[PDB]
């Protein structure tokens, strides 16, 4: 009932934390 | 024919621990005791010399109080014929990962363990000494915010006579101090050209990240986005080894269950006894909002 | 340096998208199934399984489509109604990501998967292949 | 008592009679190849294989569909005209005996069979797979 | 019954403390 993969799109991120 | 070596990558993240700053006692048989003497009391006077007779003070007390202390167990089931093939050992693989399911549950107990059958964590006791940041007016209206110079006098208020506490928090707190700047345009700390990183060898930054951090995730509060949430936790500073004690009784054992396995299935039972509790909760102290 | 693995565990189509297949299993001694969505789908997917036996006018032509009864183990507790193995499809399953499966105990001499009903216009989108393994004939 | 061989040697349809499939062998490390008719055949019949590389557009889609050069062993003692490989079934193959093959050096991230031109009706009695092996990640 | 553990917590601070850094002399009979 089960299995798994790759090919995630990678789609990079940000994370400013400012004041 | 292919070619088989000895290698297992993992790609299993534990957490981070704490088991090893609180004060370890190996024990027996539930229901221990202990003394809690509350206070020396102030005994003699003084003197002049001359007299030939003092005058009595106030004796204190010894509170003998005691603690008990909780259980973890478990069962699984195998097929008989299905563990003599398929070489890999799937036995001692299932009592790793009950020894450290059991490992992680005490970790996480020993924090928010709420009471009933569960190990008291010093998280929902909220009997150490707690500060908050003070809110700041932006604009005229108050918004609860956190800067440096809460950290700076929540760590340096600390009574160092009870020693070298040790203070923990969230990897994303520390991220939200790494980010903090001057008005300059500067960044407030270490400065190590592009280095400061984890080093966190011993002194006081210690990071876990199965504890609640004040960030939501991250982009939240601080973010140029909304502010923060009011009341949040932010880190502890405590002498572990005398502020907080777990115990432990018997390591986790395994058992065939006996009754309930055939010669086409297999049962078992697993357990384990451990617990914690509070030392003197008045040597550390707690930071909010 | 790839062996030639078409001998030494073969495989089949056993559902196009529009049409199942019996696979001849008899000569192997293990097999199983690979699902495989060629698009995003929009329900749970339930397949049901059958196996046949061979048709008295030829040992080697198909003959009733029988449904396999599920076994179940020890540490089943969510058996379906009265025991018939069927596989679910969960949504949430995008295309190059496959899933497989297999049945704990074989019977008969090869088997076919179909839409459950209701799941058919969501099968149109997701083919089904076997493949088998441990032949000696 | 078959183990769950979908976790291994997982194959996807490659030709179903009248449809191609460029197949996904980049985590695997190798593969083979299928070959089963659903009936009579007239004449042996070729096919072409062909291989893709990521379209610039998207990384994990195929891209054209590239000839693929055929490499000769020793002692070899003919080579395809152009050079190019592709693959042939000869006439009288009955559909109860699958054929197996293997291009021995790989080329690109996807895979595909076509229908050699001037044998393109018998390729509706023709179903072709790929099982692959390795996993790799 | 109950079980006895060896531990014995404190919790009572008593000061920091100036006697180590003083110049210590011993003496004996008053009037040094």
């Amino acid at each position: 009932m089960d299995c798994r993969n790759l090919c995630g799109a990678a789609a990079p991120s940000r994370l400013v934390q400012p004041g | 024919t292919p070619q088989v070596l000895a290698l297992e990558v993992d790609c299993n993240i534990e957490c981070a621990s704490l088991l090893d700053l609180y004060g370890q006692i190996e024990v027996s048989r539930s229901t221990f005791t202990y003394m809690k003497i509350a206070d020396y009391g102030q005994l003699g006077e003084y003197t002049c010399d001359a007299k030939c007779d003092a005058e009595f003070g106030e004796p204190g007390n010894i509170r003998h109080l005691e603690g008990k202390t909780y259980d973890y167990r478990g069962v699984f089931c195998f097929n008989r014929k299905n563990l003599q093939e398929a070489n890999y050992d799937f036995l001692s693989f299932m009592i790793g990962a009950a020894q450290r399911s059991h490992r992680i549950n005490r970790n996480q107990a020993l924090m928010i363990g709420k009471g009933v059958n569960e190990p008291k964590g010093w998280l929902t006791e909220n009997c150490f000494p707690v500060f908050q940041t003070l809110p700041v007016d932006v604009n005229g209206t108050s918004t609860p915010a956190f800067l440096a110079q809460d950290w700076r006098r929540f760590v340096t208020s600390f009574p160092a006579e009870y020693g070298e506490a040790r203070s923990v928090m969230h990897q994303n707190v520390f991220g939200y101090l790494a980010a903090m700047v001057d008005a300059n345009g500067r960044f407030l700390f270490g400065d190590g050209d592009l280095t400061f990183t984890p080093d966190l060898v011993r002194e006081r930054i210690r990071i876990s990240n199965c504890l609640p951090d004040p960030t939501e995730g991250n982009t939240k509060g601080g973010t140029g986005q909304d502010a923060f949430a009011a009341g949040s936790f932010v880190a502890a500073q405590a002498a572990w080894k005398t502020a907080f004690y777990a115990v432990e009784k018997r390591p986790m054992f395994f058992e065939q269950y006996e009754g309930g396995s055939s010669a086409w299935c297999v049962k078992y039972q697993f357990g384990a006894e451990d617990g914690g509790f509070v030392g003197c909760c008045e040597h550390g102290r707690i930071l909010q909002i | 340096m790839n062996f030639n693995v078409g001998v030494d565990f073969p495989s089949f189509i056993a559902w196009d998208g529009e049409e199942s297949f019996p696979v001849k299993v008899d000569g192997f001694n293990q097999f199983g199934f690979t699902f495989k969505t060629i698009a995003a789908l929009t329900a749970a997917t339930t397949f049901n399984i059958f196996y046949h036996e061979p048709s008295d006018a030829d040992p080697c032509v198909p003959g009733p489509a029988i449904r396999v009864p599920e076994v179940p183990f020890c540490d089943t507790v969510l058996l379906s109604e009265d025991g018939l193995a069927a596989v679910t499809l969960p949504e949430t399953v995008t295309p190059d990501s496959f899933c497989a499966g297999t049945v704990p105990c074989m019977n008969g001499q090869w088997i076919s998967i179909a839409p459950a009903t209701g799941s058919e216009t969501n099968a149109a989108n997701v083919q089904i292949t076997v493949t088998m393994k441990g032949a000696t004939r």
